[PDB]
DNA sequence: TTTTTTTTTTTT
RNA sequence: GCCGA
DNA sequence: TCGGCTG
């Protein structure tokens, strides 16, 4: 196919269409508009289910409304037959011709530009004395109080994040988080979660980043000899030996330093396929995956163990130094594990 | 070492004119390698030669790849170059990576088959094998090699085919000479031998009388009944062996006292072998089973089997084949291959029987073109014979064996003869 | 489910004496469940016998683990419950798991091969296997079924074998000396029979002439009325019982006094039985609808059916094939299976009819080959008659049976025999 | 692709002379292909011959062209080189370069024609063409093509097929002074042949012996056979070549030594062909499995055969017809016409054997009509040779060839002819 | 009243004996309740008989639905429970 | 790839 | 539509 | 109340 005509055209047919967003990551080109088949929702015009995506070898649209999937020359044709024609023309027009798209291969990227030196409105948990009710909650999740050096409280998180990123809220309404900076290689901050307190924080529970190019990996500095742990949460690597996680939802293999020894530590859930799906993706590149399949505990991750099924440390160690399968031993266990 | 593979198939050719008809798609990483061998193996398709890197080039930009496949395959191009080294270790190498991603392949596949089988119904899907077939595919990844013999060369291979006319292997004899003379000498070993049939004329009655004559030739005999209960297959062997009639045995004809005299002569025989009969449900059965039982009877029994006798072929579950997911031409042929298999690995001459079609009931003469199940069963079979007591064979108590396939000897020299099949007696003899 | 292997080992002396054979460290797990497992193996190997759980926890404190292990062999100790369940189901599903886990032992045999294959001689360890074994491994991994009978010996058990033939209660008289002396002692249970006939010669005749004569030799007798419906299925069995020609019926040539007279005398008769007749649209019934009403009949009344009767095989409907999946042969194929199934389960004859194409519907003969429904069914069954009638035999009102099919006795000595069907009666009548 | 089309322009000899006819200005591009190719021009018309590299830059040098323009056509000349690719591909490729090329440029010429037609008449281009004849330019699009060789042309190749007529390109030798005598000048490439056995005359020994005779002249055979084992064929083969009886061979009267000297002596002659013999199941080969074993012997063992003899035609099976019979006039029209459309698109002989009626058993004299497969095999076979073997002529040593069927030449010219058949060494020669 | 109506499936003979002939899929939910009757039609096709408490365990521990539903079939079962009732 | 009904056709 | 806040 | 989610 001929992607990049296909994402001009798509830009050039949906951007005069309501509640249109180019969304627009390194990888991926996506665009987000209410879809003109069904019209989505009055209520949910911006929870608008019309979604374009040419990241792929081919441009497709689906909405999950109206569950409308299609080429972008079927709604091309459907909906736009000078612009139809126009795109089927100038395909085949280009399609004679060398692709010159990787012509301008440039990267607008930058290096460490808003690196994190402070954090107003935020106390560390260390600082914090031993009855502060934030205490008392960490407490109840028996993280080691040795790690508490690395996690803060605050009360004004908007306006932590917007004496750092301005223009993120609107309105600077105090709240109560859980702030943990993740930091780089060599130790500075570079972004920071605002983890919810209590069962769950009123809104908007997400890692603001001092830039795009921040990394996603916590605990890397800390970082020691010997193989690296991955893990899904910054809390459950607090419980981990080398111990790193990966803060996004999107996993990319090549962020991820210490190729040679680096291990993923997912959730224990068999069930739940998107993690079959991240498993099977791990595998299939070959890595080093860690596997729950003779677990003794039924917890999900390991400070539910902990907190739960009364997990010690020592007893997680030990099981991931003798639970790590690579290539078809890894397969082995991923498939009998996943059900 | 799959740049080196790829640079000294585009680079060479004496390389080239060795390896490539073994090279397969499945033999390389899903990445920039298997989109370059595709590109390579299309050209060589297209054109009968091996493209140059600017052929490549062309190739790769008249193709449909991502922008990332794109930016890959034309890397690792870019990256092949001729490395000058010997026309001996580049060979050997490129032989054990085919091996060793055959394997991979393979093992990768038993998983996902391992994975099917523990889906639950419907859910599961098909156009793969059960999980009895995952040794069988294993045997195919070990044989890799860039050796292959297609046919026999003649002028080339004149020594093999001396051994041959020198050399004969070794038979099973049976007890009827006129087997024998059809087969000169008996069966070999590790084949499979069906007894094919019309339905209810003597597909159990001729592997009776088999294996009747097998224990009675000292050998060790197992038969395996699948539509009869242990009961009467033994039955049918003492009717056999005693010549004692089963109307006899029905009606109590002979007493208890003259049925152990006769076993117990039988017994006291020296050149006696022992045959095990043991009885699976209709469907309850297949080739892991009889290992399973093969297994049981060296170990529980002490019994080491030489002839395993199957009851009826079409009955026995495909052993690799999900119940009731093919036709019954596949079913019936895996089934046929999976007997072989146990037959060869366990080197006993192993019989069964098999059920022509509707048309060849009550007809004076079948053929290959009758077998009801399966026409699939010849290629696989070793040594097929059939029964056609119609009409008038019954009435003067003969029968008449086809002699359908017959790997032995030339089945067109003694390919119809009479036997005088006594059902009484549940046996054979010969009419001269 | 290792707990309940456990606990069922521990607490139970039927399952230890069956599946205590089939038992290897290397199936349960590398945790608590192994070490455990091992406690088992070493009480009974001391002591020959199943250990108690005061005597497995002293066993536990003699031997020596560490603190981890100590704790989770006690707390698996301390869940273990006699937990009465069925035995069936018990060992089956311990057999699955045997299996399963004989499958991952012997994949994770084969991959660990594979990784000391690819090192190099100097650093790979001699210890495990060559390449080679790769296929066996997994072949002596799928033969691990839990079976411990080997089956008839033949010559180890020959008194139990007289005695099996002594055990003449599979058989089931006729009430007719014909049928009786052409299968050696009648039909047997759990035994297919197909009377097949053409359209309008008299199958449901001779079905309902069946059912009568067992009933009047006091056996319980399933009628399923495929086509008809109830009261015209107990007409014709009425016209058969009280002796009145169906007509006669019909025209009132019974008075009601009459026939209760003739209802009552039967009634007091102590030797006869119970008749239960059920009709059923067309391809609306089969084993599952026939054991739910078996179940049905059994809650109902006290009621066990001996014989199974099916008014016509084809008119049924295939269990797990829909009503029109494939091609007649698989489905009718499937039915005549399944009912031989059901027969086979309920120990009970099972009686059904069947069409013949329109080649043989007014021929003087019809042979096997003549079965318009899957030719499967003359395979599937056991004693198969044919039923004729030509002109001749029209005015001479004798149907002519002809012995298709015989599984139970010699199909030659009496093939073909003249009937002395009175259509009237609905009633068959031997000829002396 | 330009840069190579135009480096190859610059740089060859051949490829110039064979792709320039079909090369215009309009073909490239708007910018320096279209330039470049300007400055060929020239230089080839100013001067007729190619320029060289240097002499391309001078044209450069001394053109009217922009500052980019200039720059553009510097580096492009700068970036042409000397590769030296194959030739067909590079033809095959220049070609799809250009009918694509071509392809747009119509379609761009034909929507700029419909875009000027919607305009208004007073403000119109006259230049343009009228709408009418938009069907005409599109042909002219597809009016493209490098070598225009599309069937036999007459009057347009009549030197080429003198050429044939003269060089015999088409005939093969049959080492027979008879059989080249009835055929002038043997078997042709592209065709299929028959031996029609008579009342047992043995469908092998012929196809075995010309099997021979072939190889004996340097052809490259293959006898695909069916009802035979490889060793048995291959026996035949060397009865054949090596003057040794066949019985001789199985009794072991000739030694090891003597068979491996005459084999060695065999070899020493530089005339002799390879003869491929390759084995499969009766029924379980049709025209498609020969395909695939072709490529495979080509790929593999690079033997690209001449003779392709097939053991037995009705053995055969048809490509595509899922009923099989031992003897059916529709499959073996279907195997004749499939064996024969392999033979024309493999440019390879074919033959085979084939079975007569019982009227051409007992008449010496054999007609087309009394041929069990006539109408089917005579319609598709070029080659007819009804082999009749006599009591007169089996005490002669010797078969009476009937040529029944000659598309090669007239059937009367010479019709019966004796052959001089050796049955032990399984051999013809021919009669003084 | 599903849930009296599959305590009294698995631990009342004469209740089954009489009701499971009648009984099917559909009569129940999309939730749970209908994965708890396919299990228990799966075993009783099985085996002729009624499953207890650990034998659905067991086919529930080798079953293929998500952890939702997982969750929700182990809870029905662990409701699951005899009482003293009328027939 | 078998398998069965029905019809239609054709060859021996 | 499902998930997260 | 928001964003991101395969076919
Ligand atoms: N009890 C018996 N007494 C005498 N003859 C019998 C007896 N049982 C079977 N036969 C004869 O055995 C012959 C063939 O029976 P089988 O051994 O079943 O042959 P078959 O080909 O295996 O039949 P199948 O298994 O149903 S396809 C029939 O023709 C009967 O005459
Ligand atoms: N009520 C009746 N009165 C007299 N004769 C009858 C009666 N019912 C059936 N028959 C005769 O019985 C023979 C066929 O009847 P049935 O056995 O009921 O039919 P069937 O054997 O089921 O076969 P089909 O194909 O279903 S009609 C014929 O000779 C009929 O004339
Ligand atoms: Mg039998
Ligand atoms: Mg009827
Ligand atoms: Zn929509």
């Amino acid at each position: 196919s001929i992607p990049w005509i296909d994402n001009e055209f798509a830009y050039r047919a949906l951007a005069h269409l309501p509640k249109f967003t180019q969304v627009n990551n390194s990888s991926t080109f996506k665009l987000r508009f209410r879809c003109p088949v069904c019209g989505d929702s009055k209520t949910d015009q911006n929870k608008a289910r019309g979604w374009y995506y040419g990241d792929n070898n081919e441009g497709n649209i689906h909405c999950y409304n109206c569950n409308y999937h299609a080429p972008i020359g079927i709604y091309l044709k459907e909906f736009e037959p000078d612009l139809y024609r126009e795109y089927i023309f100038e395909i085949r027009k280009e399609k004679g011709k060398s692709r010159p798209i990787e012509k301008p291969k440039e990267l607008p990227k930058q290096p460490e530009k808003k690196i994190i030196k402070s954090l107003p409105s935020c106390v560390r948990l260390d600082k914090l004395a031993e009855d502060h009710p934030i205490i008392k909650y960490v407490k109840a999740r028996c993280i080691p109080k040795d790690k508490w050096k690395y996690l803060w409280f605050t009360t004004e998180w908007p306006k932590l994040v917007n004496s750092i990123a301005p223009g993120t809220y609107k309105k600077e309404i105090s709240e109560p988080r859980l702030v943990i900076p993740i930091y780089n290689a060599n130790g500075k901050a570079e972004s920071f979660q605002g983890r919810a307190l209590k069962k769950d924080a009123p809104q908007k529970y997400i890692t603001i980043e001092a830039y795009p190019e921040a990394t996603k990996i916590y605990g890397v500095e800390r970082v020691k000899d010997g193989d690296v742990y991955v893990l899904e949460g910054p809390i459950d690597s607090l419980f981990i030996e080398n111990g790193i996680a990966i803060t996004g939802g999107q996993l990319d293999l090549e962020v991820v330093p210490f190729k040679d020894r680096r291990v993923w530590v997912l959730d224990n859930e068999p069930r739940h396929p998107d993690t079959i799906k991240r498993m099977t993706k791990l595998v299939d590149a070959g890595e080093r995956v860690m596997f729950w399949d003779k677990s003794p505990w039924k917890s999900k991750d390991v400070n539910d163990m902990i907190r739960k099924e009364g997990a010690t440390p020592e007893q997680i160690m030990e099981y991931m130094k003798n639970n790590i399968a690579q290539g078809l031993m890894a397969k082995m266990r991923l498939s009998k594990y996943a059900k | 070492m799959v740049e080196i593979i790829l640079s000294h198939l585009i680079f060479d050719q004496a390389y080239f004119s060795k390896v490539w008809p073994y090279m397969d798609s499945e033999y390389f990483e899903s990445g920039p390698a298997k989109n370059t061998f595709k590109l390579i193996k299309s050209h060589v398709n297209e054109y009968h030669s091996v493209p140059s890197i600017n052929a490549l080039n062309v190739a790769l930009e008249n193709s449909s790849f991502t922008e990332t496949e794109y930016s890959g395959v034309k890397t690792l191009i870019s990256k092949l170059a001729d490395s000058p080294e010997d026309h001996s270790w580049l060979v050997k190498e490129t032989e054990k990576y085919v091996q060793q991603r055959a394997m991979f392949n393979a093992t990768s596949k038993i998983i996902e088959i391992q994975t099917n089988a523990e889906l639950p119904p419907e859910k599961r899907n098909k156009k793969m094998p059960d999980v009895g077939a995952i040794p069988d595919i294993m045997r195919q990844a070990l044989s890799i090699s860039f050796d292959s013999y297609v046919g026999h060369d003649w002028m080339d291979d004149y020594e093999a085919r001396w051994l041959s006319y020198m050399n004969k292997a070794r038979k099973v004899p049976f007890k009827l000479r006129i087997l024998n003379k059809i087969t000169k000498g008996g069966a070999e070993t590790g084949t499979l031998n069906v007894l094919m049939a019309g339905v209810n004329v003597g597909k159990s009655l001729g592997l009776c009388s088999l294996a009747a004559d097998y224990l009675q030739l000292g050998h060790n005999v197992l038969y395996i009944s699948m539509q009869m209960a242990e009961e009467v297959c033994a039955k049918r062997i003492d009717a056999n062996m005693l010549d004692v009639s089963l109307d006899d045995i029905d009606d109590g004809h002979i007493s208890y006292a003259e049925y152990k005299g006769k076993m117990e002569k039988w017994r006291e025989k020296s050149t006696l072998g022992r045959l095990i009969v043991k009885q699976y449900p209709t469907g309850g059965a297949d080739a892991n089973t009889f290992r399973s039982l093969l297994n049981e009877l060296k170990l529980k029994k002490n019994f080491v089997p030489t002839i395993i006798i199957v009851d009826y072929l079409g009955i026995c579950k495909s052993c690799r084949i999900r119940v009731y997911s093919e036709n019954s031409y596949t079913t019936v042929k895996a089934i046929a291959e999976e007997l072989r298999a146990l037959a060869v690995e366990t080197e006993t001459v192993l019989w069964t029987a098999a059920q022509v079609g509707k048309q060849a009931w009550d007809s004076s003469d079948v053929n290959m073109s009758d077998i009801a199940e399966s026409a699939g069963l010849p290629a696989t079979a070793d040594f097929m014979l059939a029964v056609i007591e119609t009409e008038e064979l019954a009435a003067a108590e003969q029968q008449l064996i086809k002699q359908i396939k017959s790997r032995y000897g030339d089945k067109n020299k003694w390919n119809k003869f009479l036997m005088g099949v006594q059902k009484g007696n549940q046996k054979w003899v010969e009419i001269e």
